[PDB]
RNA sequence: UCGGAGAAAAUCCUCCGAAUGAUUAUAACCUAGACUUACAAGUCAAAGUAAAAAUAUCUUUGACCCAGAUAUUUUGAUCAACGGACCAAGUUACCCUAGGGAUUCCUAUUUAAGAGUUCAUAUCGACAAUUAGGGACCUCGUUGGAUCAGGACAUCCCAAUGGUGUAGAAGCUAUUAAUGGUUCGUUUGCAACGAUUAAAGUCCUACGUGAUCUGAGUUCAGACCGGAGCAAUCCAGGUCGGUUUCUAUCUAUUUACGAUUUCUCCCAGUACGAAAGGACAAGAGAAAUAGAGCCACCUUACAAAUAAGCGCUCUCAACUUAAUUUAUGAAUAAAAUCUAAAUAAAAUAUAUACGUACACCCUCUAACCUAGAGAAGGUUA
RNA sequence: CUCUUAUCUUUAAUCAGUGAAAUUGACCUUUCAGUGAAGAGGCUGAAAUAUAAUAAUAAGACGAGAAGACCCUAUGGAGCUUA
RNA sequence: AACGAGCUUGGUGAUAGCUGGUUACCCAAAAAAUGAAUUUAAGUUCAAUUUUAAACUUGCUAAAAAAACAAAAUCAAAAAGUAAGUUUAGAUUAUAGCCAAAAGAGGGCUCUUCUGGAACGGAAAAAACCUUUAAUAGUGAAUAAUUAACAACUUAACCAUUGUAGGCCUAAAAGCAGCCACCAAUAAAGAAAGCGUUCAAGCUCAACAUAAAAUCAAAAUUCCAUAAUUUA
RNA sequence: AUUAAACCUUGUACCUUUUGCAUAAUGAACUAACUAGAAAACUUCUAACUAAAAGAAUUACAGCUAGAAACCCCGAAACCAAAC
């Protein structure tokens, strides 16, 4: 099977792509040292709005007026 | 037993196979680069050597045309020749060029072109060179010089006279 | 066709993507009153907003993650030029 | 086996004339990342399928803002071939309360502040 | 069943052992935390207490039930099919049901030591080359014929050629060509044989082809021998005998051609050759078979006016092309060179340019017909 | 049998009366090459092609029917023999 | 009117780990065909998975040094990107895979390990290759993969004499059977390079002279889209 | 889709199985009617009353009581008893 022109194109086109992205990670702004704990104050609210809604599971209320709306059925006009 | 391989490997043999630089013009199209300074072989400065110590040596060299006559042949022309104490010489006319085209002698290059051989001597036996020359009557006398002096073959045969 | 060209001119490669010809409103009424904001423009609003908050957030995270760093080592090297007491020596101290 | 791979150091080393090419300074390098998804993580080995969800690049060809940090880095690296990463930039500087409203992301990789709809002029 | 060792976490992968004993300073009870593990089973152990005044040292397995032995404590499996039914073998071709299946030497190229008196390649040809094609142990793994054939060329004969260790004639080898042809018997599990032939090709088409036919086997119900088994029975051991039917729904198909080979004669007993022997091409006549027809004769019938063969007659042209061989002639300075140079020719089998045949335009009560299943078609003083 | 032929009867066929069977997913039911399970009317690619009967042929529709053949399975049977 | 054992009724709705079948809509989630035992491999139970509900808290990716090995997984501080996880209660089904690509081991199969796949697009038809985040209405748009690809280049004119038929079993071998060394003349030529050889004479190559050029190249039914070398 | 029934374009019948695969293999001439999931040990939901609940015998260290919520059809060769 040789290998079209186009198929060999558009390989190339798609490795110059990633080839650029090599380029924009070689330049980190932050150091690994530097990164340590700048973002602990956002992640650990992040898990209590996580936990909060998983530990606040139960039944719902129940009311009267549900269960009395059901004799408006036979509602009628006089 | 070649094992047919996955497209997209045989996308990537593609894509990188060699490529390579092309000049924009051919070198052979291009003028051809100056020759480097050439060496003389040892067969050119023994040889002018020995075109200088001939024209040296012999007052008179007459040319006449190398006839191709088997050396069988050639042999008993050398031996009558010897026997008259007449000498024959051959030589490259190539290398002889330089030395005729500045020398005592430059009017006969033209006799000095193909094959050839050479009448040197040390005495004008001139007229005997036309009996060693009427002894086989196809070779012919092309011309030359005799005692420093040049001349045709009908110039010669009346000086011989 | 003409993807290609539109992005060299700073355009959006799909013309169905940012510019006028989709987020200007397509009509308005005859006496001139404007219409009701678009459903797609006004999801478009409030994505671009969302993803606006983040470029902000993202950037003081690590701006103040760097000063953070910054004045911690101000403290490592205070610690570390610091003494006290006093230094006798001889055959008493 | 068909395994996670390690990229050697090099291939991040930029080049002088890689600076020339893509216009980027060695020095004040850029804070945030805009990565779009481009492939498809179908036919990929799952630690792929994995980053592409942790880095939020579930839809293709949506914008997704990142920080420039070597741990994020790191993920972008395992799924580098998927994605195109462009450097966030900020012609008129960062949007305020003000203008949050009113912002746009150009396919030039700017984020304007101001977006108008009407000819320069 | 389990343990040890290699491959290394696979194997019908390769080895060694165990269903142990020896050795004794005799080796308690109780109790944190762990290993291993489907379950079951199997491992290690601090602290505390108690005996003594160092542990046992070598290095494994069988549950529950149920039976034992005792003064509480103990013991019971080649249950080895080793998660173990308390205790049960053969045989079936007389069979049944429920299902699952299946139905190495060639040949072509490359190389070329040696064969060939001499001489690698007339004819062959070691060592090799070709992604070149084809066909545990002793036992044992559908195809003939008839009918009608379609196709391949890797050509057996017919035709055109190159080479020769080709004088002729016989041969050997190569190239091109698929044209039509390629027999009748004896033996009868095919394998040889007899007589011929121009030749008695090699193969593909689910044995090409059993809703066209038929033999043997697959292979059984009966029966015998030989062998095995206490027997019933058995044998990829002999033999004799032994019943598959189908009315066609669909596709497909059911109305012409222009010929092949052999023998004799002539050339000519010539050419060739020392003789022996012995031809080309050109030309003439005979047969055979195949195809297409026909009935004056002959022959067999209807003991009919017809139908048949065993009787009779007729059969042909090639525009254009392959191997190969000539002529002119450049690239290539020639009195070179057949030319995937421009050119002019000759030269297999093929075939349809080219001809034959067909064409007409449609009365039909009815009758008759060498036309016919019906219909159609022909004839009518 | 070489090597088949003629005649007569039965059947056949046309007309009149009566009137079954297996079978049947639906069919508006083609050829070639490819693909594919040895495999194609229905798929891919080329090609062919007014519509319907009547009478014939049996290559295909793994053509239609049987309690057929062969092998394997079941902690399914049964007959027979014993040690 | 089908006897290896009659027929009828009843036991009897015999039993069948086997074949076949098992009737409205909508939404959601989803294994895997792994390990173990079994007269077990056409079945079943447990683990493992999956799932519903509930409780409360860290999970997933990653993960330095550093150990354990020999001289890419196990382990998992800090972080970061992210939203799952553990435990309790209840519950079936499943426990034969298929193909592609890697690494092995038996030797193309047959196994074990690791990754991926199940188009409505493409590769001709095409479960498994490649492009593809679900589901929609629209006579809008930008794109992805995408069976096609563009035969061959030191050797061209002329000549060849002589010491010597040179030592040698060889009849004879003289460059050229044999074996031997391997120099002379000649402006120019091998004590010879291939030929030929009763043996030699004999055919040329190298000698001399004059003579022009300049590494490998991507069989069997009946052919089978039609075609095409240049417009940016 | 179309002005237009057919022409043009797209399109490998259904069920059942086979490995998730159908050009496989079963089953279906067609119509009408008939023709196959059934139980409350534990669990969940809804209520009564509550250290007690239940209309006698039962359970109980928040339980107990009541309600609702569940587990197919056809088919052998055979075996036995009594008649014919
Ligand atoms: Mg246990
Ligand atoms: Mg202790
Ligand atoms: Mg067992
Ligand atoms: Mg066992
Ligand atoms: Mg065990
Ligand atoms: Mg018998
Ligand atoms: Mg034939
Ligand atoms: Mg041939
Ligand atoms: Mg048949
Ligand atoms: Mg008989
Ligand atoms: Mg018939
Ligand atoms: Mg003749
Ligand atoms: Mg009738
Ligand atoms: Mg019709
Ligand atoms: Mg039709
Ligand atoms: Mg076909
Ligand atoms: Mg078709
Ligand atoms: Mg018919
Ligand atoms: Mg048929
Ligand atoms: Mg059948
Ligand atoms: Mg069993
Ligand atoms: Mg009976
Ligand atoms: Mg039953
Ligand atoms: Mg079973
Ligand atoms: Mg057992
Ligand atoms: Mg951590
Ligand atoms: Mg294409
Ligand atoms: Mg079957």
């Amino acid at each position: 099977r040789t290998v079209s022109f186009q198929a060999k194109e558009s390989m190339i086109r798609r490795l110059e792509v990633e080839a650029e992205n090599h380029y924009w990670l070689s330049m980190p702004y932050m150091t690994a040292e530097q990164e340590c704990g700048h973002a602990a104050e956002r992640r650990a609210q992040a898990f209590e709005a996580i936990k909060a809604a998983a530990t606040s599971k139960f039944p719902k209320h129940r009311y009267i007026a549900d269960q009395l709306d059901h004799l408006n059925i036979s509602k009628k006009w006089s | 037993h070649w094992r047919v391989m996955h497209f997209q490997r045989q996308k990537l043999m593609a894509i990188t196979e060699y490529i390579p630089p092309k000049p924009a013009i051919n070198p052979r199209c291009l003028p051809p680069p100056p020759k480097p300074p050439k060496e003389e072989s040892g067969l050119v400065r023994l040889l002018r050597q020995d075109i200088v110590a001939v024209f040296r040596d012999n007052r008179m060299i007459a040319v006449c045309q190398n006839v191709a006559l088997s050396a069988e042949d050639k042999l008993l022309l050398r031996h009558q020749l010897r026997k008259h104490k007449i000498f024959i010489k051959v030589f490259p006319s190539q290398v002889l060029k330089p030395f005729l085209e500045n020398s005592k002698y430059r009017n006969l290059l033209p006799l000095f072109v193909g094959h050839n051989l050479l009448l040197v001597s040390e005495e004008p036996k001139v007229k005997e060179m036309v009996r060693v020359l009427k002894s086989v009557p196809f070779l012919p006398l092309l011309g030359g010089c005799v005692d420093d002096t040049i001349l045709s073959r009908q110039g010669l045969v009346d000086y011989a006279k | 066709a003409g993807g290609q060209w539109r992005l060299q001119q700073g355009l959006a490669a799909n013309p169905s993507g940012y510019g006028p010809l989709t987020e200007l409103p397509d009509w308005s009424f005859a006496d001139g009153r404007p219409a009701p904001p678009m459903k797609g423009q006004l999801r478009r609003k409030a994505q671009r907003e969302k993803l606006a908050r983040r470029v902000v957030l993202l950037t003081q995270e690590m701006d103040a993650g760097i000063q953070a760093w910054k004045l911690r080592q101000q403290k490592l090297q205070e610690e570390r030029k610091k003494e006290h007491d006093l230094k006798p020596k001889g055959t008493l101290l | 086996k068909f395994t996670k791979s390690r990229i050697p150091d090099k291939v991040f080393q930029p080049k002088p004339e890689d600076h020339e090419k893509y216009g980027g300074d060695p020095q004040n390098p850029h804070k945030l990342h805009i990565v779009t998804r481009i492939r498809s993580t179908k036919r990929r080995p799952y630690w792929e399928k994995d980053t592409i969800k942790m880095l939020g690049l579930q839809k293709a060809h949506s914008p997704q803002i990142h920080k420039n940090i070597p741990s994020v880095n790191a993920k972008l690296k395992v799924v580098k071939h998927l994605i195109r990463i462009q450097p966030l930039k900020l012609p008129q500087g960062l949007p305020t309360e003000e203008t949050m409203s009113s912002t746009c992301l150009k396919s030039t990789g700017e984020l304007v502040v101001q977006w108008h709809l009407k000819p320069v002029e």
